[PDB]
């Protein structure tokens, strides 16, 4: 085990922190003038409309955050291999060998297949 | 936790207050320091009216912040956007209080860290991650669809760096054996120092702490000048302030840390007395970021992700399967030594032609 | 041994795609394929534990099958794109090692490997081939959850992950049945039948040939080292035999007719399963794969995309040898001595009857008579006038392939007395 | 897709506004669109007399100011046919040349700002206003210069002019090095 | 334990409550982010420390980025998009749902099992020895399914 | 509350607003590279307000309007002075922004002050620096409470909450 | 035993979810609730059958992380052309 005293201590922090984050939003909040809406419906750039309009985004994106998926799915795995390491002996070093190159391969795929398409 | 002391959970609170609103302290007399060695650096002066050395400025413009209109779009979902703030300044605060400072009990007669867990990295790198949900959805929150291609882009950008500093960070909890930072500290205590050690693992860390903003990715975006910046150019009040208020802790955390892990943030052979020592490795990476945020130019987002995906994960690897290797059959620690000292030298001699 | 071969291939080959032309990795995978099925010939019989994998007598007979199937599907294909070879040699890997294990946790990650690939190749990109498969991606991940709720059930159990463990009371019974849900949707046993009409018909036809081959044997490899209750079978065998047969004579289209047939067919499957015996359940897969592969070939000669009833018919003008082979392969579905397809069901037929359980049987039976209506409705087909439709002929290579798979039916048909001795447990 | 990089927002260093084509992320084509600072020199000079003129063309051209002004020095004096002097010659070339310097360190400072960060800005400014309060010195005023009327320049150059442009003549090699 | 257990237990249910029900998508994800956070301080709370942070790290912080990213691309302006002829089947769908906890409970209850065999917290030291040592396979297993879903992504989204 | 209660308060408040004015510039024509000048090194303005250039008008509060506005600019710039929060000043510098400068044509506008209300002119052409320096001192001390006209009267604080967006 | 029920009733709202949702991305989202009620289970069961029942999560999650990644990809592959994204709307194969 080890202290449940200490996650707990962690609670209290969040607790804290998200504390005197929304105070400061609040004073922030209730304190300032006014003038109700009419014209203030409208956004940056050029009055209403900032840029026509855009109805679909590339891929780009769906490629990086699906790469990021499945290789923290790798870290955490090599984790727990990364505290025992002098008990799990050279046997151990095979195992994360193997487990490595396969996903290397992953990489390798989308890597010589591009980040931009 | 196991052989140091736990405090009761007042004085936890305590300390928790203390730190959090010294960090909203420290960014502002931050702001003007780093504000006034800019101005320095292009042959300037800053800030130096509003008496009596220009200290009372952040004062004067913070309140100046409060009492301004609430601005919020007709075109943006209330819930999100009064909301997106709020969460990317909670996960930004949350763990910088983990790093210790000094040896137990010196802190009147109590402990400098916060909290300590019993899995320091992982706590780490989890908040690490947070911070990207603030992003994107703020980008959504607002509604405009401006708005959202910037949040994306930077989203992406973090993303993509985000894994690397994991495997970055592998080689470290190799040689200590263990997570906490505080094992990590008293290893070098002893052993000596980190950035010694695994001076790969230790550039591809500060290099990939760049992408917390730091100045050098750049195409962030940012708004002026260039297509809209993520976030922020929606917001107005006071939750803008507390955008670019996250943004600087993030700065100040990757700015400690480095010190903390790879340099051993309260040893130091000559004397060690708690906080002070630590304040000065602070202060040097902190000028040294200032340095870059001069001096350089920006990276184009496409040339961007070449940059960390490509380049910046392989030097990662290949140096967590190198140090495995060593670590695994447990031989000396010289063999780490030597290559450290010949990567540098590649290192080095790259600069020089 | 013969994972050996595959996982190394399978990586191998991967980077290499890049240097040579798509067919050059056609001639490749079809290579490598083909060295796993001669690495497991060479050890047949022998069996090799390490621990997790797990080479018995059982994986030896059903991964020979799906192997065959898989050799088919890839022979034919020439699109482009490295892909539509490489993913069915990983799906055949994920068939290998979802036999060859016991340990549930493995079990399903083998599942995965073996879905995940059919799921992308279900698409030429034809409008119908995204919809089918969506439906079989939605429906399968509803049924791989269950799986997985079903193992952490039986964890509670037994104290295992192994299958095997001792049992009891009411959790173990549950979670027993909750195993039956996700292999028997992978080999489609009603009522899990749903997507296989729509996905079979919608997918374009020599991916479905290795479909209705080793995806249904891969998955009923699996499905026998479950220790499936005789009531629980009861009721699939069933709802299965009668949905398959009687549902199938409303349809008009070869993809569909073969589709609800194979539901039917799992059924049939699943009466060996009452005392389990892979020796009667090994001869029934044989014959089942053969002629299904046999038929679905001709299938895809015909046209890569949907047919209907009609086409088939003038076979016997344009080719006298494939008119021939595909009416060999109708009645050997059937059921109908002296080809194999009796014997593959009269073995079936005599473990249920050993374990005793007659109702079932009974029902079996009489819709197997039912059957007979489709099947001759494309059986006979064949002889009568050709009508302009599609036949490209095909390779030489294909011709020489489905007459050599239609002499294998007729010959077990007359000497079944040949293979029965060694596709036995031991062996 | 349909970008709107608009007239001023954020910038462009112009008002400039653009409709960005854009297939995914590779531009097809910008249009421009202009017109959003036509104020109509053309038209107003047409009710002016030639001596307000000069006064009217550096109001154009900011920051190479000087060279619209002698194009339309020359323009006219070749017209009605006046000479120049000799040392008319010298003080146009000087101060055309000097300005000119004026419009490169601008662009410079303008270049390396605009995408890049921040420095390099201040350091081609700094440069700038030496050239500035040179110019200052000469003609009275920063920029939009009214020195030059048809023949020649108005006044000679104060005494002080000619020391102090030597003083710079002697920084600028260093200097344009460490742009460099 | 019931005091402090009870809310805890409350806020996962309810949490799951809100995913299938809220009519706007990105509220719905939002939601279901609070829940396995819940969630991995359950982890914390049953001596399973390791497999909390992996639960905020991989399932909270990997697959919902990946879930929201697809809902931004391609709107997501109603979560219940369609009134269609099946509109009928709400109260189907809720009889089914209901038989679901029904025949679960039933195999859940009255047993009994111990809680007395100590994990030891989970620590990921604990860990070692079982992942690379019986489950080594399983995790080469895992590895080459990872490797499979990159290629077949891939192939998917980008015609490659 | 709006910031006005208590005297106290009220005078807090007003030098926070002064001293921190943060400038967003517009610059458009001529003028506004000499606008771009108040920064770099010889000069200042980063010791007064801020270096800053708002990088909306969002977030921004003192709109200088440095320069020629055409006439096809001004529903632009209308909408664009529209979205600043509630207390926002714009110093109109130059000529050209001031009275339209010396173009009197069609084209061109006489008098910024139409459109966008000023509070601060600075006549010259191009002001210099300093000038541009001395005006927002003037602003300074206009937003304090200390502003006159000849005649001898105050003014309020703002000249813009009077005609705002209706 | 309290939480043992409680992942038995996570389940249940999962089901809920997989049969009413009528968006494709939110029955997608409902599955990996059930998911996650699966792995709740098995740690709950890994108190009393001691420590393997961890590694098993570790390696469930992984499958599910698998299984999102190429099912999001898909459902962005079907639509990534249309945006009536309604789960239903696929009728074109019956016969
Ligand atoms: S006032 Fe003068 S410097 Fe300014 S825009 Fe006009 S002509 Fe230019």
């Amino acid at each position: 085990m080890a202290p449940i005293q200490e996650y707990v201590g962690t609670l209290i922090y969040v607790g804290v922190a998200l504390f005197i984050g929304v105070a400061a939003l609040l004073v922030g909040a209730l304190l300032g003038p006014k003038k109700p809406g009419r014209a203030k419906l409208m956004p940056y750039e050029s009055g209403n409309d900032p840029a026509g309009e855009v109805k679909r985004f590339p891929v780009h994106f769906y490629v990086v955050a699906m790469l990021f998926i499945l290789f923290d799915v790798e870290v955490a795995f090599l984790w727990p291999y990364a505290v025992s390491a002098g008990g799990l002996g050279l046997y151990g070093f095979l195992g994360v060998l193997a487990f490595t190159l396969l996903l290397f391969v992953g990489f390798l795929y989308e890597w010589w297949k591009g980040v931009m398409r | 936790t196991w052989s140091y002391p736990v405090d009761p959970y007042w004085m936890v609170a305590l300390k928790a207050l203390l730190v959090v609103v010294g960090l909203l302290t420290a960014f502002a007399f931050m702001t003007l320091i780093e504000r006034r060695l800019l101005a320095r650096f292009q042959v300037r002066m800053g800030p130096n009216r509003v008496g009596p050395f220009g200290l009372l400025q952040p004062l004067a413009d913070a309140i100046k912040s409060i009492f301004k209109e609430d601005i919020v779009v007709a075109q943006a979902d209330r819930f999100l956007f009064v909301l997106a703030p709020l969460i990317s300044v909670v996960f930004a605060l949350l763990a910088f209080g983990l790093i210790p400072f000094g040896p137990p009990g010196s802190f009147f007669g109590y402990q400098p860290w916060v909290i300590n867990l019993d899995l320091g990295i992982l706590y780490l790198f989890a908040v690490s991650e947070l911070a990207v949900y603030g992003i994107f959805l703020s980008g959504w929150a607002s509604g405009s669809k401006y708005s959202l291609l910037g949040s994306l882009r930077s989203s992406a950008s973090l993303i993509s760096y985000e894994l690397g500093l994991g495997l970055a960070l592998l080689a470290p909890v190799l040689l200590v054996g263990s997570l906490n930072l505080n094992d990590i500290v008293n290893w070098q205590k002893e052993h000596g120092w980190l950035f010694l050690y695994a001076f790969p693992a230790f550039l591809v860390y500060l290099i990939a702490s760049m992408a917390e903003a730091a100045r050098t990715p750049f195409d962030l975006p940012e708004a002026e000048q260039e297509l809209v910046g993520g976030y922020h150019t929606e917001y107005s009040s006071i939750k803008w302030a507390l955008f670019q208020m996250a943004e600087y802790i993030h700065f100040i955390t990757a700015s400690a840390l480095i010190p903390t892990l790879f340099l051993g943030g309260w040893t130091m052979p000559v004397l060690e007395v708690p906080y002070l020592w630590m304040f000065l490795k602070i202060a040097f990476f902190l000028f040294f970021f200032i340095w870059i945020r001069a001096t350089w130019f920006r990276l184009r987002y496409d040339q961007l992700l070449r940059f960390g995906w490509g380049f910046l994960f392989p030097l990662a690897l290949l140096w967590f399967l190198v140090t495995a290797l060593v670590v695994a059959l447990d031989l000396p620690r010289t063999y780490l030594l030597y290559l450290s000292a010949l990567s540098f030298l590649v290192l080095l001699g790259a600069v020089l032609y | 041994m013969t994972l050996a071969i595959l996982a190394v291939f399978s990586v191998a080959l991967t980077l290499l795609g890049f240097v040579l032309p798509p067919q050059g990795v056609k001639r490749a995978t079809l290579l490598g394929l083909a060295l796993a099925l001669a690495s497991l010939l060479l050890t047949w019989g022998k069996p090799f534990a390490f621990g997790p994998y797990a080479v018995d007598g059982v994986s030896q007979v059903f991964t020979l099958l799906a192997l065959l199937g898989a050799l088919w599907t890839v022979g034919l294909v020439r699109s482009g794109r490295f892909e539509f070879y490489l993913l069915v040699l990983y799906a055949a890997l994920g068939m290998h090692l979802l036999a060859s294990t016991r340990h549930l946790l493995l079990m399903l990650v083998a599942l995965e490997a073996l879905s995940l690939p059919l799921y992308a190749l279900a698409t030429w990109r034809r409008g119908q081939g995204l919809e089918a498969a969506l439906k079989y991606f939605l429906l399968g991940a509803l049924a791989a959850a269950f799986f997985l709720y079903g193992a952490a059930l039986f964890y509670g159990a037994t104290g295992s992950l192994v299958l095997g463990a001792p049992g009891e009371g009411p959790l173990y019974a549950l979670a027993l049945g909750l195993l039956l849900v996700g292999l028997g949707f992978k080999a489609a046993l009603a009522p899990f039948h749903f997507w296989t009409p729509d996905v079979y018909q919608g997918s374009p036809t020599p991916v479905v040939l290795f479909m209705a081959t080793s995806v249904k044997a891969a998955a009923f490899a699996a499905l026998l080292r479950v220790a499936a209750p005789p009531e629980a079978l009861a009721l699939l065998v069933a709802l299965s035999v009668v949905v398959g047969n009687l549902a199938a004579l409303a349809q008009k289209e070869a993809k569909r007719l073969l589709a609800y047939s194979s539901i039917a067919h799992a059924g049939y499957m699943a009466l060996a399963l009452y005392t389990g015996n892979a020796q009667a359940l090994g001869f029934y897969l044989l014959t089942y794969v053969l002629a299904t592969g046999l038929a679905f070939a001709v299938l895809s000669q015909i046209s890569p995309d949907r047919v209907p009833l009609e086409a088939l018919r003038g076979l016997y003008r344009k080719d006298p040898l494939l008119g021939l082979a595909f009416l060999v392969a109708m009645l050997s579905l059937l059921g109908l001595p002296p080809l194999a397809g009796f014997w593959g069901k009269y073995l079936a037929f005599a473990e249920a009857a050993r374990a005793g359980a007659w109702g079932v049987l009974v029902l079996a039976l009489v819709t197997s008579a039912v059957s007979a209506y489709y099947y001759l409705g494309l059986g006979l087909a064949v002889f009568a006038r050709p009508e302009e439709t599609p036949f490209r002929p095909g390779p030489p290579w294909a011709r020489a392939a489905v007459v050599a798979a239609g002499v294998l039916l007729l010959a077990l048909g007359l000497l079944p007395g040949l293979v029965l001795p060694a596709l036995a447990a031991g062996g | 897709m349909t970008l709107n990089v608009g007239p001023q927002h954020p910038s462009t260093h112009g008002v400039l506004r653009l409709m960005v084509t854009l297939s995914g992320e590779e531009v097809l084509e910008v249009v421009p669109h202009i017109g959003y600072l036509h104020t109509g020199f053309e038209k107003t000079m047409e009710h002016r007399t030639y001596l307000q003129n000069i006064t009217y063309t550096p109001r154009m051209d900011y920051l190479h100011s000087f060279a619209h002004d002698l194009a339309y020095a020359l323009a006219v004096e070749k017209l009605l046919g006046a000479v120049v002097p000799p040392r008319a010659e010298t003080i146009r070339v000087i101060l055309n040349e000097l300005s000119r310097l004026a419009s490169h360190l601008v662009f410079l400072g303008t270049g390396l700002l605009d995408l890049g960060a921040l420095t390099p800005f201040f350091y081609a400014f700094r440069e700038r206003e030496t050239i500035l309060d040179l110019f200052e010195w000469v003609t009275g005023q920063r920029f939009h210069h009214n020195y030059i009327r048809i023949g020649g320049v108005k006044e000679d150059l104060p005494e002080e002019f000619v020391p102090e442009l030597k003083k710079l003549l002697e920084v600028l090699p260093h200097r344009i090095d460490e742009y460099e | 334990m019931s005091l402090l257990e009870g809310l805890a237990l409350f806020l996962l249910l309810l949490s799951g409550v809100l995913v299938v029900t809220l009519r706007n998508a990105i509220h719905a994800a939002l939601a279901l982010i609070l829940n396995f956070l819940v969630l991995a301080g359950v982890y914390v709370a049953l001596d399973a420390r390791f497999l909390g942070f992996i639960q905020v790290i991989v399932y909270a912080g990997a697959i919902v980025v990946l879930f929201l990213f697809v809902i931004m691309l391609l709107f997501a302006a109603q979560g219940e998009i369609g009134f269609d002829p099946l509109v009928r089947s709400r109260p189907l769908a809720a009889l089914l749902a209901l038989g679901v906890a029904g025949i679960l409970a039933a195999g859940l209850w009255g047993l009994d099992l111990a809680f007395t065999q100590d994990l030891k917290g989970g620590l990921p030291q604990a860990l070692g020895p079982l992942l690379y040592g019986d489950w080594l396979f399983v995790l080469l297993a895992v590895g080459f399914l990872l490797m499979a879903a990159t290629v077949v992504a891939v192939a998917l989204v980008e015609p490659g | 509350r709006e910031g006005i209660l208590f005297t106290t308060l009220e005078k807090l408040v007003a030098w926070g607003r002064s001293n921190s004015l943060w400038p967003a510039t517009f610059g458009l024509a001529c003028c506004a590279i000499e606008m771009m000048a108040s920064t770099d090194a010889r000069n200042d303005l980063a010791r007064f307000g801020s270096e800053v250039f708002r990088a909306s008008p969002r977030q921004a509060d003192v709109m200088i309007v440095a320069g020629r506005l055409s006439k096809k600019m001004a529903p632009v710039m209308r909408r664009v002075w529209e979205q600043m929060p509630d207390p926002k000043w714009v110093i109109s510098m130059g000529a050209c922004a001031s009275s339209g400068g010396m173009f009197n044509n069609y084209a061109i506008v006489q008098n910024v002050d139409s459109v966008v209300p000023v509070d601060v002119y600075v006549p010259g052409c191009p002001p210099r620096p300093e000038a541009l320096i001395y005006a927002v001192m003037q602003l300074q001390k206009k937003v304090r409470g200390q502003a006159y006209n000849e005649r001898g009267e105050r003014l309020p604080p703002v000249a813009a909450w009077k005609r705002t967006r209706g | 035993m309290s939480y043992l029920l409680t992942s038995a009733l996570l389940f249940a709202l999962g089901v809920y979810g997989v049969l009413t949702r009528r968006t494709a991305i939110l029955v997608f989202l409902s599955i990996e609730l059930m998911l996650n009620a699966a792995n709740l289970s098995l740690v709950g069961f890994a108190r009393a059958y001691g420590l393997d029942g961890q590694v098993a999560a570790l390696m469930v999650i992984a499958v599910a992380a698998a299984e999102v990644a190429v099912g999001l990809g898909l459902i962005v592959a079907i639509f990534r052309h249309r945006e009536s994204t309604a789960v239903d709307d696929l009728s074109e194969l019956r016969g």
